[PDB]
């Protein structure tokens, strides 16, 4: 019957994981330094992009804003909280109220 | 404004990662 | 010197979004009807286990079967009616579904 | 109450799903 190659699961995965979540994972690798997801998340509302790193697990957040337009740095800017176009270094069990926190600022009318 | 959707480890690619851990501010809450 | 294997990447990804999006999907398959997830949402406040398809027309089945009879006394205060249904809606909808799901499961009770 | 974190295709598995889509009303928002 049908059959599916481990990298067609992984086209897969992603592809619900964008329409569920407003998550897409571009690229994974492991260095010395940790495991790093690059990575955009948002809708028609708000696109960021940034890095996500897991080193007890921390995660590090790195905002990525080198594919934003200026138009929309400055929609972001106005939509963003300061500490989330910082470098940030958190526990892993925080990583949710994160993405909730990110959704939600993308989403505010501005 | 409507953000539009974009196309879908090199050393440098590395060595900012170690940049990233340094200059990171810890925070434990959202 | 890192080398990842398709397989290997699959738990990695979803590793993350179980921890980023409180999401689990055990298992895929693809038959004649459609594409299939086997699926797991929620935190330690609520968990609903349920089956998603893609024929784009979605297919929403809650999955009863491995929760308590407490935790279904806890789901059935905590989530509205239709989510206790078998439903369809357009692809377009499906991250208010995942929205609905989140709140409905850790609103108190 | 807290859940508890559950630990990680058959012909009977094809069978359901044509009868989940027979079933499924369907709805357009949330």
């Amino acid at each position: 019957l049908y059959f599916q190659s481990n990298a067609e699961t992984i086209e897969i995965i992603k592809d619900l994981f964008e329409h569920l979540c407003g998550v897409r994972v571009h690229r994974t690798y492991e260095d010395d330094t940790g495991l790093w997801f690059d990575t955009s998340q948002g809708s028609k509302n708000g696109i960021m992009d940034y890095k996500l790193g897991f080193v007890d697990t921390e995660v590090i957040y790195v905002p990525l804003l080198k594919q934003r337009t200026a138009e929309e740095l400055q929609e972001l800017q106005k939509k963003l909280p300061d500490y989330l176009f910082e470098t940030l270094s958190f526990p892993l069990r925080s990583l949710n109220q994160f993405y909730i926190k990110m959704s939600k600022s993308l989403n505010k009318k501005v | 404004l409507k953000f539009k959707r974009h196309k879908n480890p090199t050393l440098g690619e590395r060595l900012d990662n170690l940049q990233d851990i340094k200059k990171a501010k810890r925070v434990e809450n959202f």
